[PDB]
């Protein structure tokens, strides 16, 4: 049930069975048997599950949070507004690491599947996991254990100044 | 005149290749009368008390205790700070500190100057 | 392998019998080789390495020297083996 | 001529 | 069953120990029976040709040279028994041995899997409470005024005393436990 | 917090009004029922801590060290029964009763939201331990582990104390939210390096620092079997709790102060390990090993990286358990023959099978056989290290290879072997003791299966 | 071996460098030489799943020896001609190496002939 | 070798030990404890032989079939399987193919 | 207790008194010398690994090969059968150590010469269509690669 | 493709039926060791099917089934890798444990714990079966360390034998120097590649750098008892000759061999890594033949030839030959457990007796066992069309045809030469020649279990090359044309080395004595490495923590600095304060100095 936009497949091309010898193919009969003997009872014990579950269907739902003011429209010592920041911020890290998850899955799977051409064939991921990994760690990393929103904004700040001294 | 067996402290000289084994003086079996008369007063009092069918218990070896006082509380009454003592004890409780702060001082050095000048890879270093 | 009392007799014998040196007719559980028999020193050590060979245990030397009988030599045999029969 | 074998308790 | 050691090694008994060796390293060395035969034949008559030497400060010599030719000579993997201190199977049955005290703490449903072995036990339990007493008398008795000088220990003299301190030789554990 | 805290406080009026056949068996079951209430503080919500009210609030770092306590009462009543069966009723009421109080304590330590609370109890704790120490100990030196104990605590506590209540004076509050937010950077000054260590060097006192590590050994070995277990289980981690806290106020400084504390644990571990090696006492050579591994967790805290704090955390209540499980092994053989000499009993596996296989898990937990967390958070703890300096690693290593090396020496030594002929005193190992090792064993590889709740915060 | 007894041994400048070859350009001599002209597809390659180093100038042979080899089965002795095919391919691209190993060796002796023709 | 009273002690402690060992054997009875599961005959030959066959892969294998059908389709990329090499040969829905017209020498 | 360790004796009598707490003949005892280490009074026993005692001895101590009351090596743990051993070994050990150390570095020389003179064949390079498999190597496709030409030979 | 996923990860489940069922009443009857066999059958048959799935169209898969945990950016997950590596080495891991279990049965049937030594038996083949299918770094490191701790203990198995005990230790801190590295190498890949995935690190690492595949061979250098690190092997042998034959000889050892054939991609990009690779594979080849060949114990020699064998996959995969190096692995694992079957066969007939001088003239006295390693060794020796031809004369040719460095091949040659000699050693002094056995003939090799268990290793050392060779495909180009003595060069180095080796062992029979050579001494004594390596940094280590670590630092020094100097100061100045002189006429004069000194100073 997963979307396919998040979690991309190249779509399958499995070649034709084509049997150039008359021995009869172990493989064929064995996964017939196995077929017969695991696959079928197994899907009879899903489908009734599915039944019972069907019999009691409930919802549950995933939460929204509607977007707060940032640390950077938050005043000094306002503790209100610095804790409903910071607790955003936190949640936008958490947001960012599965981001980065997702994409290193697509990197995984895509190794995996093209095999000895993993090198040409995945590129594309390989680039995607590199614009990522750049922007996480220069958004997150080395703030330290202790972590915070306000760390991150003079990280930022850190970073454009340099820019405008690039600048000149 | 086959080639001769130099003894070392992790091999030792062989009893039969000793040269005192075979330069025996009557006080030297008199000592080895004596050792052997100790060996054989411990070895029958351990005996009497091992074979007792009333015993219950360890047999208290007083050697083992003086073994474990020698080697745990007895080192720092007998101590005495000397030019040896103290010398061996800068250097094997310092020396080693100082040289692992150098070394790890400027690996950080040079890590933080590359980063500064752009010039280090941390290309997917995002998990640290 | 019980390797019974009689087991052990039979073969000390056995090996006893086989030695050039002591004459077979005369050879006997008690025959004490350095008084009964002609048998000198190096000769106990020989035969007590032939023991030793033929069972596959070896007899440290300090109790090597002190058989100076074959019964003698049967009984250590029994007693390091555990043959009480 | 089964020989008794010495084990520690193992009730317990 | 170890023979108590001796204050030093008479130079006869250390000739017969280098004999010894000597055999077994050339056994080692001469894997083969025959040329085994022919160089222990051999042995026996360089033994044999200082057998009788008059000054024993000679014989000492010569003991002293037969060593170092055996240290050079000593075969670098010289045959060990299978049993023997050093071999393969050295102490390879000592975790099956189990002290005989063991016995005591069992619970009684496993004492009672085995009764009758349980009172051959007792039986030999009042044994050798009852011989300590007469077995400490004894070795008072024979031990010289300065103290024990050798580890050898008196046989029983009298009928109906046990042999002084037999308890753990008797009952050691079987060399073969299982 | 109160929820675990009231009935821990009415353990004492229990304990004190129960018959005196029934101390024990009352103690352990209420103790055992406040862990399993106490099991629901496990449950933290990842952005934010579990603020119950002013004084008290919980979170991913202080749910596992309070869980731990929790269990670690019922483990130590276990252990202590055996040894205090001579005493009178009144002093085994009073031996539980430190052993409450210590609980009670060690719980409001870990849920304090003030940091002057957190010292004033944290230093409270001493009181307890140092009673059980000085008058339930079985040898002479009890005295003086005490005293080394209370005076290397105090001296670390009282400039913390100072720096605390300077630190009042100038933010205007030491609770824990209000520093974390407002948190402003330390300049690297004289005044601010000393308040720098005075803040720290409490805590390096309490985690066995190389050089602050002497009173360690002789509290381990001269202390009762329960006081170990508290010393190694929790007091211990006192010290790694109160570091994470007060890292936040000193954010720029520790980079230029680490340094010398850094090199010291990561040199002291591989000598500490070396001691364990040769080490003639088997309660001195688990606390030795248990100094090697508070370094490795004090490395972890100073690097101050989000993996070396989630493997700081691991390694705490692996520790933890470990350790106290290693005095319970050794405390038994210990009993059976009232002496704690490595060599004078030999090849206990013959005589105590089950034993040696408690033994044996031990060592291996010891020595961070994966998929133990003691290797999760060894390993972590490595890995932030190598990311702080690729030459980490060779110190790294050879402390885990000594420590492989130690576990295993001392697993040989006690269970492998002929047996030691004269002792004829050891008897078949009682339930109690196979049930304080499982108690010790289960919950930590059971931890495995889901290491998030011990992984800290910052997971 | 023999050609690594002339390159030590002898003088090293007749003999070529495994590593430099090859130093000459190809248009030296050989008037005329035609494109080594791949047979199989880049495509049918890295659908094949062909490794890298076998994704050379007779990866075709080696196509037909998989497919004859997948429908082949269970039998695996089907396919010894197609085997026999690739072998000689490669044996043939072997035989070529040489070729320009031997022709590294004659043109730096012309080299040196000419250096000893400027004395 | 010994001295006499080494002989008579040695020979004292043999007779003592062979009778402890002779004293270690059992008698003719092991006592036991005194039915839990009927089996009468029940063919170990094969009955027990399918009934082994069966809990130890036929119940493990519907077990972690079922796993294997909730895992997959619990979570995207729980299996990937190499692409299949796909030699020009017949595709089952692209149905794609192509020869490399064998531009090559046949002769060997 | 006069049974534990004492400081280092200094008088003869303190020596004669210390060679009979530690159960060891006068003239044999030896005490460490006093230069602070902390021995004191305990005696310097022969540093002979456990190993080299005779094992047919019946010891009190079968498994460590030491008797009761003998008084016990200072480093004792480190001599162990199962650690440090002392035994006397059939060739020297200096010269154990150079023929190690020296068929080592040789075989390092060797092989460091071998580096200088590899073997090879006397073939040319493999050659590889598509540029040497630029793309399938991971080139860029959207760069140009220099256009590699193999001609038949 | 739907079957293979779910018969593989059965495969693995079954083997762990038997640990859960120790803790049933099974443990304690005897039941329990037949149980274990069966199971393990059970297993082969099964992982049978997934690889005629592979053989017939490559259905290589990933299972991550468990989802472990998920550190920030980094997932753990337990994933496993069937790949053909792990396709492949199931089958054969299986089929060698059962032949070894089933000879384990007769060989070990006197033990009394039997049913604790098949536990841990299977408690190995678990662990190096998570070894082998790992596709993340901490899987294998958990079957990494698995296998070492299940080494220890069966290492250790009589736990009276000291010499056991300090082997076991022995194998545990040489794989623990070599786990250093491990850790490095895991170190280094989540850092920079933020995974531990062996997928993820494939595809990030296009040109991966020196020091994770520096780490990666220290660690295989420490399983495959490379040098330096290799006496751990020989001193393995203490075990149980099925111990020794399941793990120190086919199975565990392998484990160093594959971990860096799984990293066979990364190992491509970095050449100095091949070269140091194929360097310590030449090394233990040469001197661990050399080493066998004056061995007199028939355990040590198999356990030299095993360590041999691993230098020489080590050098297949310097010469970048991979794929090679598995098979080589594959066929190893068959003919060397047959040969240590044949020797612990020998060993229980002769009465515990493994010294070959002691054992003579068993050609006729067993035949089926004489006939076994005779098979072995030929295949050991690369006898063509036999087990070792496919994969050891391949091995030779790449080695060969190949840019390499020249006193490596010159080493593998001569170590070939070498392991010819000492199949000639075992083959001539054991079964050649006239009976040296104590006299009591106890010959009996007419046991089902052993003549069962030592045929199907038979049958696999004579078919199961040709079988494997032909059904994988090809993964490497082959050397087609090669000169002649190229193509026979391991056939007339064989024979070779069979000659001399044949010449020598007859010259014993002379009647003439000479002293030992020096070259025979260092041969013997093991290239004295064990003499002075297992003593010199020992005592170093030990006499360092207690001379400095342990008394001149912590209980002297750092109590002199900060307890002890201020406790004195403190009793100093109490003695100082505490005059204990109390005399008005004293004290009252210090009022006066004390009133006149704060006038002055406080005005």
């Amino acid at each position: 049930s997963w979307d396919k936009d998040v979690y991309p497949e190249p779509p399958r091309r499995t070649p034709a069975p084509a049997p150039q010898t008359s021995l009869p193919n172990p493989v064929t009969y064995l996964t017939k048997i196995f077929d017969l003997l695991v696959d079928r009872p197994v899907t009879l014990a899903r489908e009734f599950i599915e039944q019972q579950h069907a019999k009691n269907r409930y919802y549950y739902y995933h939460r929204e949070f509607r977007r707060v003011p940032d640390i950077t429209e938050c005043e000094e010592k306002d503790i209100l507004c610095m804790f409903e920041a910071e607790m955003q911020w936190r949640r936008d890290y958490k947001v960012d690491q599965e981001i980065v998850n997702i994409i290193q899955e697509r990197l995984k799977a895509c190794q995996q599947r093209e095999g000895e051409s993993y090198r040409q064939n995945c590129a594309k991921e390989l680039e995607q996991f590199t614009q990522v990994s750049k922007a996480f760690q220069d958004r997150y990393s080395d703030l330290g254990a202790h972590y915070s929103a306000r760390k991150c904004l003079a990280k930022q700040k850190q970073r454009m100044l340099a820019e405008r001294k690039a600048a000149k | 005149s086959f080639p001769k067996y130099k003894p070392s402290r992790l091999a030792t000289l062989p009893a039969t290749l000793d040269p005192a084994e075979y330069d025996i003086s009557p006080e030297t079996r008199k000592a080895q009368a004596e050792r052997l008369a100790i060996r054989s007063r411990l070895k029958r009092e351990y005996l009497l008390q091992y074979n007792d069918p009333n015993r219950l218990g360890v047999i208290e070896d007083p050697a083992l205790i003086r073994w474990t006082y020698a080697r745990s509380a007895n080192i720092y009454p007998n101590f005495r700070p000397t030019p040896k003592t103290s010398l061996l004890g800068a250097l094997f409780g310092i020396g080693p500190l100082f040289f692992w702060y150098y070394v790890f001082k400027t690996d950080r050095d040079k890590k933080e100057k590359l980063i500064q000048e752009g010039k280090l890879d941390q290309t997917f270093n995002i998990s640290y | 392998p019980p390797l019974t009392l009689e087991a052990i007799k039979d073969r000390v014998l056995y090996v006893l019998k086989l030695y050039d040196k002591i004459d077979p007719e005369k050879l006997s559980v008690n025959s004490h080789f350095m008084k009964d028999l002609g048998l000198d020193s190096l000769d106990q050590v020989e035969i007590i390495m032939a023991m030793e060979d033929e069972f596959g245990f070896e007899i440290p030397d300090i109790d090597a020297e002190k058989l100076m009988c074959p019964q003698e030599i049967v009984d250590y045999i029994a007693d390091k083996k555990d043959v009480y029969e | 001529k089964r020989l008794f074998i010495i084990k520690p308790s193992g009730f317990y | 069953a170890f023979s108590a050691p001796a204050a030093y090694l008479t130079h006869q008994q250390k000739v017969l120990r280098l004999y010894k060796r000597a055999l077994r390293h050339l056994e080692s060395w001469c894997v083969h029976r025959d040329k085994y035969r022919y160089f222990a034949c051999l042995m026996r008559a360089r033994f044999d040709e200082h057998k009788n030497e008059k000054d024993m400060v000679k014989a000492t010599q010569l003991l002293r040279q037969a060593e170092e030719e055996f240290w050079y000579g000593q075969h670098p993997q010289p045959y060990i028994f299978p049993e023997s201190p050093g071999g393969t199977s050295y102490e390879r049955y000592e975790c099956y041995k189990v002290p005989e005290w063991c016995l005591d703490d069992w619970h009684p449903s496993e004492k009672a899997m085995y009764p009758d072995y349980f009172a051959k036990r007792e039986q030999w339990k009042r044994l050798r409470r009852e011989s300590w007493e007469r077995e400490v008398k004894q070795l008072q008795e024979e031990t010289p005024p300065g103290g024990p000088r050798t580890e050898a220990l008196p046989p029983a003299r009298k009928e109906g005393d046990l042999p002084p301190l037999w308890w753990h030789i008797v009952t050691r554990p079987r060399e073969r436990p299982m | 917090m109160l929820k675990i805290i009231i009935p821990t406080t009415m353990l004492l009026p229990m304990t004190w009004m129960s018959k005196h056949n029934m101390i024990w068996i009352n103690a352990t079951v209420h103790s055992l029922l406040i862990s399993l209430i106490s099991l629901s503080l496990l449950n933290q919500l990842g952005e934010n801590s579990l603020n119950f009210s002013l004084t008290f609030f919980s979170d991913s770092l202080s749910a596992p060290l309070l869980v731990l306590t929790t269990w670690l009462l019922p483990l130590m009543l276990m252990a202590s029964q055996s040894h205090l069966s001579k005493e009178t009723t009144t002093r085994k009421k009073l031996y539980i009763t430190m052993l409450i109080l210590l609980q009670l304590f060690l719980i409001m330590t870990f849920t304090a939201t003030e940091l002057i609370l957190f010292y004033i109890l944290f230093e409270a704790t001493l009181v307890p331990t140092l009673i059980i120490i000085t008058r339930w100990g079985n040898q002479t030196e009890r005295l003086n582990a005490g005293l080394y104990f209370l005076f290397y605590t105090l001296a670390g506590s009282l400039p913390l104390l100072v720096a605390l209540v300077y630190i009042q004076n100038t933010t205007g509050s030491l609770n824990f939210l209000i520093i974390h937010y407002w948190s402003h950077p330390l300049s690297n000054s004289w005044s601010n390096i000393f308040m720098w260590l005075a803040c720290i060097m409490a805590f390096m006192v309490k985690m066995p620092l190389y050089g602050l590590h002497l009173w360690l050994p002789k509290a381990h070995v001269e202390a009762p079997i329960a006081g170990s277990m508290v010393l190694a289980a929790v007091l211990l981690k006192l010290g790694g709790y109160g570091m994470m806290r007060i890292t936040t106020i000193l954010n720029p400084l520790t980079n230029y102060m680490a340094y010398p504390f850094l090199m010291l644990s990561m040199w002291g571990m591989i000598m500490t390990s070396s001691i364990c090696l040769r080490q003639t006492d088997l309660k001195s050579l688990i606390a030795y090993s248990s100094v090697s591994h508070m370094a490795l967790v004090i490395v972890a805290i100073m690097i101050q990286t989000p993996w070396s704090f989630m493997g700081a955390t691991a390694l705490m209540i692996a520790h933890g358990l470990t350790s106290s499980m290693l005095f319970c092994l050794a405390n038994t053989n210990y009993e059976r023959v009232h002496s704690r000499t490595m060599i004078l009993a030999r090849g206990l596996q013959t005589l105590l099978p089950l034993m040696a296989t408690w033994w044996l898990m031990a060592s291996l937990t010891n020595l961070a056989l994966p998929p133990s967390i003691n290797l999760i958070g060894e390993l972590f703890i490595i890995t932030a290290s190598f990311s702080w300096s690729n030459i980490t690693i060779i110190l790294m290593g050879m402390n885990m290879m000594i420590t492989a090396l130690y576990s295993l020496y001392m697993l040989i030594t006690t269970q492998r072997g002929k047996y030691t002929h004269h002792i004829n005193n050891i008897k078949a190992s009682f339930t109690r003791e196979n049930a304080l090792m499982a108690l010790h064993i289960l919950p930590l590889l059971l931890l495995t299966l889901n290491p998030k709740m011990i992984l800290g915060p910052l997971y | 071996g023999a050609h690594l007894a002339r390159r030590y041994l002898g003088d090293a400048s007749k003999e070529p460098d495994p590593l430099r070859m090859p130093t000459f350009p190809p248009d030296y001599g050989f008037p005329e030489r035609k494109e080594r002209e791949m047979v199989a597809t880049q495509q049918e390659m890295n659908d094949a799943q062909l490794m890298l180093q076998q994704r050379d100038y007779c990866a075709h042979y080696l196509i037909q020896l998989l497919k004859c080899k997948r429908d082949s089965f269970p039998n695996f002795l089907a396919c010894k001609h197609e085997q026999h095919d690739w072998d000689y391919c490669e044996h043939l691209d072997y035989v070529k190496r040489m070729k320009e190993f031997e022709r590294e060796r004659r043109l730096l002796q012309r080299k040196k002939r000419r250096e000893q023709r400027e004395a | 070798g010994y001295t006499p009273d080494e002989k008579l002690r040695l020979q004292q402690l043999r007779e003592l030990r062979r009778r402890w060992l002779k004293d270690q054997e059992l008698s003719p009875r092991e006592p036991v404890l005194p039915l839990q599961d009927g089996a009468p005959w029940v063919i170990y030959k094969t009955y027990r032989h399918s009934i082994f066959a069966v809990t130890h892969v036929l119940i493990p294998v519907w077990i972690i079939h079922y796993y294997l059908k909730y895992h997959v389709t619990a979570k995207p990329y729980t299996v990937v399987e190499r692409k299949p090499r796909i030699f020009p040969g017949d595709t089952i829905l692209e149905t794609g193919e192509v020869i490399p017209l064998m531009k090559e020498f046949p002769d060997q | 207790k006069d049974m534990f360790p004492g400081p280092y004796p200094k008088t003869p009598e303190e020596r004669a008194a210390a060679a009979k707490k530690y159960n060891m003949r006068v003239e044999d005892y030896e005490p460490y010398p006093d230069d602070g280490m902390g021995y004191g009074d305990y005696p310097k026993l022969p540093d002979r690994s456990q190993q080299e005692r005779d094992p047919w001895y019946d010891w009190d101590h079968p498994d460590l090969r030491l008797n009761w009351g003998e008084p016990i090596h200072w480093d004792l743990d480190m001599y162990i059968r199962n650690r440090v051993d002392t035994s006397p070994t059939p060739v020297s050990w200096n010269t154990m150590c150079k023929h190690l150390f020296g068929f080592v570095a040789f075989m390092l020389f060797m092989f460091w010469v071998g580096e200088i003179y590899p073997s090879y064949q006397p073939v040319g390079p493999k050659q590889y269509p598509y540029n040497d498999l630029y793309l399938e190597r991971g080139g860029d496709p959207t760069k140009e690669p220099e256009p590699v030409v193999h001609y038949e030979i | 493709m739907n079957p293979f996923a779910s018969l593989t990860l059965t495969t693995l489940i079954i083997l762990t039926i038997p640990i859960m069922m120790s803790n049933s009443n099974i443990y304690k009857t005897n039941l329990y060791p037949n149980y274990v066999k069966t199971t393990v059958s059970y297993a082969f048959t099964l992982s049978l099917v997934p690889l005629l799935m592979f053989m017939h169209t490559g259905q290589e898969m990933i299972i991550s089934n468990w989802h472990w945990m998920t550190l920030q950016t980094v997932e753990l997950s337990l994933s496993f890798k069937m790949d053909y590596f792990s396709v492949m080495f199931i089958p054969v891991a299986l089929f060698v444990t059962w032949s070894i279990m089933e000879f384990s049965m007769w060989y070990m049937h006197s033990d009394p714990f039997i049913n604790r030594f098949f536990k841990y038996l299977v408690l190995f083949l678990i662990t190096m079966m998570i070894l082998v299918t790992a596709n993340n770094l901490f899987q294998l490191f958990i079957g990494w360390e698995g296998v070492g701790i299940m080494s220890f203990l069966l290492i250790g198995w009589w736990h009276g034998r000291t010499d056991a005990n300090t082997a076991a230790l022995q194998a545990i801190l040489y794989n623990r120097i070599g786990d250093i590295g491990f850790v490095l190498s895991m170190a280094w890949f989540l850092t920079h590649s933020n995974a531990w995935d062996l997928q993820q690190i494939f595809m990030l690492n296009n040109e991966c750098p020196n020091m994770p595949l520096i780490g990666l061979l220290l660690a295989a250098a420490g399983k495959s008892a490379q040098f330096g690190l290799h006496p751990w092997l020989p001193s393995a042998m203490e075990g149980p000759t099925p111990v020794s034959a399941l793990l120190h000889s086919s199975t565990m050892v392998v484990a160093g061999v594959f971990l860096l054939i799984r990293f066979y991609p990364l190992m491509e990009t970095n050449k100095l890594v091949q070269t140091m690779t194929l360097c310590l594979g030449a090394i233990t080849t040469l001197f661990t033949a050399l080493c066998a060949i004056t061995q007199n114990d028939i355990k040590k020699i198999v356990a030299f030839s095993t360590s041999s064998q691993l230098g020489l996959m080590m050098v297949t995969i310097g010469i970048n030959q991979p794929h090679l190096a598995f098979l080589h692995i594959c066929m190893h694992a068959f003919f060397k457990a047959m040969l240590f079957m044949c020797s612990g066969s020998i060993i229980h007939s002769l009465n515990d007796e493994q010294d070959i001088r002691k054992m003579g003239g068993l050609y006729k006295a067993m035949p089926f066992t004489t006939t076994a390693l005779i098979i072995g060794s030929l295949a050991l020796t690369g006898m063509p069309y036999l087990t070792g031809f496919y994969s050891k004369d391949l091995i030779i040719e790449a080695v060969n045809m190949s840019y390499t460095n020249a006193w490596a091949l010159l080493m593998t040659l001569i170590a070939t030469s070498l392991t010819a000699a000492y199949s000639t050693r075992i083959i001539f002094f054991a079964f050649l020649g006239k009976p040296r056995f104590p006299p009591l003939v106890l010959i009996n090799e007419n046991n089902p279990l052993l003549i069962n268990s030592i045929k199907r290793l038979l049958i696999g050392s004579i078919f199961a090359g040709f079988i494997i060779s032909n059904n994988i495909p090809p993964m490497t180009v082959p050397n087609t044309t090669m000169p002649l003595y190229m193509k026979m060069t391991a056939l007339i180095v064989t024979i070779m080395g069979f000659m001399l080796a044949l010449e020598l062992n007859n010259t014993t029979y002379y009647l003439k004595f000479k002293y030992p050579s020096q070259t025979y001494k260092f041969s013997n004594m093991l290239g004295y490495y064990p003499s002075i390596m297992h003593r010199l940094p020992t005592y170093h280590n030990l006499s360092m923590s207690q001379k400095s670590a342990s008394s001149l630092l912590d209980l002297i020094w750092l109590e002199t600095i900060l307890p002890k100097t201020t406790s004195f100061i403190q009793m100093k100045m109490s003695i100082m304060v505490s005059n204990q002189k109390g005399l008005i006429k004293l004290y009252f004069l210090s009022f006066l100095i004390t009133i006149m000194i704060s006038m002055t100073l406080f005005n």
